[PDB]
């Protein structure tokens, strides 16, 4: 087609992996640090305890709703609130949870990402539903509760970056390798008797022909060629996890270019 | 006189010249660029009787005086820091110092407690367009969170042909696939309504 | 206690632009670009990619503190081109890179069937 | 009196004054002197180009805080000091489908050079024209007179 | 705006001579003036805290609206055809523009050789909308009428700025205006300064007036206190 | 409506006010707790 190409090898909702010919690593690595903290989520940021009868504390529970995931497909037509123009929060700017839970139970009473329900308007946009991945259908367990143990709590779920907190990175581990035979000397392997024997055969050698012997090291090979895997959480779906990734550093860089120009 | 500001809501630092192109065949000439200063304030006041906003506008234009407009509910304040622009007999009497300041340095220093500044979108390096009997600015707003936006004013002597001219650049905000803008003309003394206009189109 | 907000890593200071272009001393046709709230995601990538223009001679970027989310890039190009000018065009060569790269990956996602 | 004014309204403290701006006694006189000749000459041209040509044409020349006791006196010498400007009317026949009007304005900015102002418009709705001018040079308000007169005045 | 000055008095009798001093001494003589001031304070009935959205200490202050008036607004009939100079004293839709300041306490410190006072100044050029009226306005930043005076007197325009006012002063109420200087005139010295050098050369302008004036009229700093408007 | 002080076992509300006796109504216990306020408090999910 183009300039760099993608090739990939496997596809599901929560993994791709490919193969990034024609690129310079600096780009792909680039590229790998914007899915990690750059591509902005949705993610609980406030959380207003009316009553908590648990043997957890308020705020112990509160660090876990910041971890649960929510839909952040339409993130990118919620405002920053600190951009927004309101008093805090609004519609515009922000989903409102709400979690009323109660053991009712002799047995143990479970709290589930499934028991939190919306109860700000959505502007019809695909966001704040608790990521859904269990196949009871229940979701992340925040809570225990016994006999007369009441949680009730307020959530306010706010766009954001991983920069600023982890609970909006919408990416899980990122696999990143090149050259799986040592062909660009990049690395001294540590070795006992053979290198070879000593150290595991990648996968990705069988993408790439082995060196031969009988051939004298080439200086002037550069690296271009990367084996990658994207694994999401949920809040947005893989292809996207690497669309926008790819679209963050694009709009990170045009900033630059606009910034020179207003000098 | 007769005004309308257009806000892109939708749009990034280049909208601004994708619209300046599409006006490349009904450009005459460009005078200097201009700035202009958006604040809102929030009123702190907890008894505040029921509809009277805790919202209050600070528009100032840069070298359409150094003015500010304050607005709130309907209503406007013009005022100056400019000693040049001090009306001769305050000076004489001594009603004035002769030295005077922003409403906005008053407002964030003497008065902070009742006001509280929310926001600050500034536009700088705007450009003048000088079309036919239609002058139209055009300037990217920006606020402590990056670009915000782009915003068109349009400025016209000729008291007919307006709702005509403001139509036209409405559709070549059309072409350059600008959509999901607010567009505003409403009125409450030009610098007021232009004020407000501001108001209007970016509330 | 002592911990700077989140948000100062990437949310510009109160007036502080994002680049202060300063002319370096030591060299002639050299220039020193300081980002503010920047890391090595844009750093590294500006720094290699002038790296593959010709006409530029020096291209280095360093961040001098991990407390602070700053780096300064130092261009040093041949007499008559201006290092702006090299930084300009760099920034660009990456975003049509990139706009590539996202053509080819979303043309090849539309082909996978799961 | 415009030291004083000067001393008086502003200052709080002291005058200000520049020879340039504060320069004209006689400078600002000969400029009465060189304007006359201008204005010959202008008429001249106008004889000419215009006069000669339509027959019933004629010109007509026209003039273009409490201290306020004072402003009054200087006010009243603004005859003397003013940037000297004569309107020159010409009167035209009037074609009885529409009525051509044309008139000439002489200054002399800096009071020792001349500008020319030409306003010309015969409206016909269907043929309405309008032209405003300015000349620094008697050649080209010769040439515009011409062209003017021909297509617009002549028969 | 940083104002120096210093301040005095004279009885009705002493206006004569004190006029025709200053004339000699200045080298002009007095021009007629006058001003209304309307003075603002919170609005008692709204009730906010006193602090920023930095949570610092703010202290409530009053805001002072003042303007000129047209003279004839304060000639009556019996005031009519009396020659409209210095002497004139002795016998005694939108809103307008108007300067509104906020003034700080006078800097402390023992020994002051002239009063320095802050002044915090913007003008009002116009108004429109609904409630465009001065009052509306006030009211719309949260302030309340609290008083108003009107001042008439002569001014002298001297050396380096230095400006000399002689007063009367009239407190405005449907009750009636009663004059605060009745008696005599205050007399105020000042100049406006907007660098350490500008001000200590303003305190000496100053201070050889209050040397000129020593034994005839006696020029001092008044009390700090007493020029502090802050509501409490 | 208004529950002053708990109780620490049966976990009865108790509402008691200034020299009532420090003691609970059924059992003996004279334990008691105070009961969270009525000024909701919010934390950041982080
Ligand atoms: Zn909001
Ligand atoms: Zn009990």
């Amino acid at each position: 087609e183009e300039g760099p190409q993608v090739k990939i090898r496997e596809a599901s909702k929560d993994n791709v992996d490919f193969i990034l010919s024609n690129v310079d690593l600096a780009m792909a690595n680039s590229l790998r640090r914007v899915m990690i903290a750059e591509i902005p989520t949705l993610a609980i940021d406030s959380v207003e305890v009316e009553t908590n009868t648990t043997v957890l504390a308020d705020e112990f529970i509160a660090h876990r709703l910041g971890l649960i995931p929510l839909q952040s497909m339409d993130i990118e037509q919620l405002e920053y609130s600190r951009d927004c123009f309101c008093e805090d929060h609004c519609d515009k700017c922000s989903v409102v949870l709400t979690l009323q839970a109660f053991g009712e139970s002799e047995s143990t009473t479970n709290v589930y990402s499934k028991d939190l329900v919306i109860v700000s308007n959505l502007m019809g946009r695909n966001i704040g539903h608790p990521i859904i991945q269990d196949k009871e259908g229940n979701g992340v367990l925040i809570c225990k509760l016994r006999k007369g143990q009441e949680l009730k709590l307020t959530c306010v779920a706010k766009k954001g970056i991983a920069k600023e907190h982890a609970k909006w990175g919408p990416a899980a581990a990122i696999e990143f390798e090149y050259d799986p035979w040592n062909k660009l000397k990049h690395t001294d392997y540590w070795y006992e008797q053979d290198s070879a024997k000593e150290w595991p055969q990648s996968k990705n050698c069988e993408y790439e022909d082995p060196p031969n012997e009988g051939d004298p090291f080439d200086y002037k090979a550069q690296a271009d060629t990367f084996y990658m895997n994207v694994e999401s959480v949920g809040s947005i779906p893989v292809d996207q996890v690497v669309v926008r990734g790819i679209d963050t550093l694009q709009k990170k860089v045009a900033s630059i270019l606009l910034a020179l120009t207003q000098m | 006189g007769k005004s309308a500001v257009i806000f892109v809501e939708r749009a990034t630092p280049a909208t601004l010249t994708e619209l300046k192109d599409a006006l490349s065949n009904s450009i005459l000439s460009v005078r200097d660029p201009w700035s202009i200063d958006f604040r809102t304030y929030r009123c702190s006041i907890k008894n505040l009787p029921a509809d009277v906003s805790k919202l209050m506008y600070s528009i100032t234009f840069h070298h359409h005086g150094r003015q500010t407009v304050l607005i709130k509910d309907n209503s406007a304040m013009v005022t100056t820091a400019a000693a040049a622009d001090i009306p001769p007999a305050l000076v004489f009497n001594g009603s004035s110092t002769g030295v005077p300041e922003s409403i906005d340095t008053i407002l964030s220093s003497k008065l902070s407690n009742i006001w509280m500044q929310r926001q600050l979108i500034k536009g700088d390096a705007g450009e003048t367009l000088i079309l036919d009997g239609l002058t139209v600015r055009l300037v990217n707003l920006f606020s402590s969170t990056g670009f915000k936006g782009l915003l068109i004013e349009l400025q016209a002597d000729e008291a007919g042909e307006f709702e005509t001219k403001i139509a036209g650049i409405e559709g070549h905000l059309a072409e350059i696939r600008a959509k999901e803008y607010k567009t505003s003309s409403d009125s409450l003394n030009e610098i007021c309504d232009l004020a407000y206009q501001y108001v209007r189109a970016l509330e | 206690m002592n911990a700077p907000d989140r948000f100062e890593l990437f949310l510009l200071g109160e007036g502080e632009s994002k680049l202060k272009i300063d002319p370096d001393t030591k060299a002639p046709n050299a220039v020193v670009i300081t980002f503010e709230k920047e890391d090595h995601t844009l750093g590294n990538l500006i720094r290699a990619e002038l790296l593959n223009d010709r006409k530029v001679l020096f291209a280095a970027y360093k961040v001098e503190h991990p407390f602070f989310a700053r780096f300064k890039l130092r261009i040093q190009t041949t007499e008559g081109y201006d290092p702006k000018d090299a930084l300009k065009n760099a920034c660009n060569s990456i975003i049509n890179k990139l706009g590539a790269l996202k053509t080819n990956f979303e043309t090849e996602w539309n082909l996978q069937t799961l | 009196k415009k030291t004083l004014r000067s001393r008086i309204s502003s200052p709080h403290g002291l005058i200000n004054l520049n020879v340039d701006d504060d320069i004209l006694i006689i400078r600002p006189i000969l400029g009465k002197v060189r304007f006359a000749n201008y204005k010959l000459l202008l008429k001249k041209i106008i004889k000419d180009y215009v006069l000669d040509i339509v027959p019933g044409s004629s010109i007509t020349e026209t003039e273009v805080e409490n201290i306020t006791k004072l402003n009054k006196e200087i006010r009243a010498f603004d005859k003397l000091l003013n940037i000297p400007r004569r309107e020159l009317k010409i009167n035209l026949p009037l074609t009885e489908h529409k009525s051509p009007n044309l008139s000439l304005m002489l200054e002399s900015p800096n009071y020792c050079n001349a500008l020319i102002h030409i306003k010309f418009s015969a409206g016909t709705e269907a043929n309405a024209v309008s032209f405003d001018t300015t000349f620094s040079d008697f050649k080209e308000v010769e040439d515009f007179l011409h062209f003017i007169v021909a297509e617009y005045i002549q028969q | 705006v940083q104002q120096l000055s210093l301040f005095g008095s004279i009885g009705d009798d002493g206006y004569d001579l004190l006029i025709s001093t200053l004339t000699t001494i200045s080298g002009n003589p007095p021009l007629l003036y006058n001003s209304l001031c309307t003075v603002w304070k919170p609005n008692p009935s709204y009730d906010v805290e006193n602090v920023n959205s930095r949570n610092q200490l703010v202290e409530p202050n009053r805001i002072k609206l003042s303007k000129e008036v047209p003279f004839s607004y304060l000639i009556d009939e019996t005031m009519m055809d009396k020659p409209l100079n210095f002497r004139i004293l002795k016998s005694f839709e939108s809103c307008s523009p108007w300067s509104l300041q906020i003034s700080d306490i006078p800097a402390a410190g023992n020994n002051r050789s002239v009063s320095m006072q802050t002044i915090a100044e913007t003008i009002i050029l116009s108004s429109a909308g609904k409630n465009s009226s001065v009052s509306s306005l006030m009211n719309g930043l949260g302030y309340v009428f609290e008083f108003q005076y009107l001042t008439i007197g002569v001014k002298f325009f001297m050396k380096h700025g230095l400006i000399l006012e002689l007063q009367k002063i009239w407190q405005i109420e449907e009750a009636g205006n009663s004059q605060i200087t009745s008696g005599g005139f205050l007399l105020k010295a000042y100049i406006n300064v907007s660098d350490i050098d500008r001000i200590n050369y303003t305190e000496t302008a100053l201070m050889n007036l209050k040397k000129e004036l020593q034994g005839y009229i006696e020029l001092s700093v008044p009390d700090r206190q007493s020029m502090d408007s802050r509501v409490a | 409506a208004t529950l002053k002080y708990i109780c620490a076992e049966c976990s009865s509300k108790l509402s008691l006010s200034r020299t009532d006796a420090v003691r609970c109504k059924d059992c003996g216990h004279r334990i008691l707790l105070k009961a969270r306020t009525k000024r909701l408090v919010q934390f950041e999910a982080r």
